[PDB]
């Protein structure tokens, strides 16, 4: 089904940690939460595509929630 | 009825369904002096939350980006207390879409609930970037929402500005790319 990337990024340091996630409460909890543990230098967001958003260049890509967790903590 | 809207998949009635309802009681009209930085915090974790958990924003046939919490802390701080709410928490649902040409993006002034940031020759204080940027807002109580606009032309300085950027700075890198000096991200390198 439809996809899309969740994203989190330090502000002013360029390149971000990406998973491919499915939209639904599963990933908003989960995005809530790790913004709360990451705190407010580091931004959770989620986008349709990494082409459309060049911002975020070069993308870390990940498969799991958990390896999401440990790379957007070492950000 | 709009072709641009046509042409992105989207409608009022979908941008109706995707506004979301504040429940802090006050008018999105007011000045940041009339609102609490925590509970403000605590409603766009909601909304933020709620974005997350829509499948019909995959579906559209245009780009979107769900803005942090942690933005929205720090625009709070930067424009607090004397800016308007409602141009501040303005892009927490943001789409992004290529038009072939800014006249077509002109034609959503006909509807009184999108406000158009027309940036096609600059901003006030010009920085080089180039872009429409429009703003639907359901009521003074909903969280507007942003479509951002660029042609292939703009859109392409715009990420060599973002990725490399005094105002001047930026004015004078668009000067130079308009005028064929700026052609790729080696030549970016160079100037
Ligand atoms: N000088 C510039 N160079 C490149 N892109 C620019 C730019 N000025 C603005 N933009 C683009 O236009 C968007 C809207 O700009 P503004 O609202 O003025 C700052 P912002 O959105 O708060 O920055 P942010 O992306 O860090 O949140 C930016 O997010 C960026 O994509
Ligand atoms: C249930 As989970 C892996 O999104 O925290
Ligand atoms: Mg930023
Ligand atoms: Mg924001
Ligand atoms: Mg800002």
């Amino acid at each position: 089904g439809a996809m899309c990337y969740i994203i989190a990024k330090r502000f002013k340091k360029s390149g971000c940690v990406a998973l491919k996630a499915k939209r639904g409460k599963e990933l908003a909890d989960f995005a809530t939460d790790l913004q709360k543990k990451l705190g407010y230098d580091i931004q959770i967001v989620a986008i349709t595509r990494p082409t459309a958003y060049g911002e975020y260049e070069p993308y870390k890509f990940v498969n799991s929630f958990e390896e999401f967790s440990i790379e957007a903590s070492r950000l | 009825a709009m072709y641009i809207l046509d042409k992105i998949g989207l409608n009022i009635e979908i941008l109706e369904s995707l506004s979301y309802e504040s429940k802090l009681g006050m008018s999105f009209k007011r000045t940041l002096s009339h609102f609490n930085k925590e509970e403000v915090l605590k409603e766009i974790e909601l909304i933020n939350n709620w974005y997350f958990s829509l499948e019909i924003i995959d579906d559209l046939p245009l780009d979107s980006r769900i803005k942090s919490v942690s933005s929205a802390k720090m625009k709070f701080e930067r424009y607090y207390p004397n800016a308007t709410y409602n141009r501040v928490f303005n892009d927490i649902l943001g789409f992004r879409v290529i038009c072939k040409s800014y006249d077509e993006v002109l034609e959503l002034e006909k509807e009184d609930k999108i406000r158009v940031v027309d940036m096609s020759r600059g901003k006030s204080n010009d920085d080089g970037f180039r872009g429409i940027h429009v703003y639907y807002q359901r009521d003074n109580h909903h969280y507007p929402i942003e479509i951002q606009f660029n042609t292939y032309y703009d859109r392409q300085l715009n990420d060599w500005l973002h990725d490399k950027f005094d105002s001047s700075c930026g004015q004078l890198l668009r000067k130079y790319y308009e005028n064929g000096k700026i052609k790729s991200a080696e030549e970016l390198e160079e100037v």
